[PDB]
């Protein structure tokens, strides 16, 4: 069943969506999706 | 002179500030979900 999420896609070179993650399912995807990015450097993050 | 005097005086110089951060979806909306999309938006400007 479909809940109403924030997702963050990944597009590669070619266009097709690889390696998403689901923001708002822990606090490390959290700051995932307001980092813009799926690399996370060491150190402390505020989230929401 | 002929003579002195041993003066103590002090200065107080500010070192540091007060941290703060700030939640824009809870600040821009109480908790409001119609509020928080359309926020979506702007979520560049409150990343910065
Ligand atoms: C994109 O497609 C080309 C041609 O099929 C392929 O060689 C390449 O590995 C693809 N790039 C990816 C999957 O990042
Ligand atoms: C210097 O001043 C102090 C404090 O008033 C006093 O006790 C002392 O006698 C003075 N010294 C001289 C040489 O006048």
């Amino acid at each position: 069943h479909l809940k109403r999420r924030t997702m963050m896609f990944k597009y590669d070179e070619n266009g097709t969506i690889v390696d998403a993650i689901d923001c708002a399912l822990d606090p490390l995807s959290e700051t995932k999706c307001t980092l813009r990015s799926f690399i996370v450097e060491k150190g402390i993050y505020q989230t929401s | 002179p002929t003579n002195f005097t041993i003066s103590v005086t002090t200065e107080v110089m500010p070192v540091s500030m007060t941290k703060t951060s700030v939640d824009c979806t809870m600040y821009i909306c109480g908790d409001s979900v119609e509020c928080s999309t359309l926020l979506l938006q702007y979520g560049s400007f409150c990343t910065q």
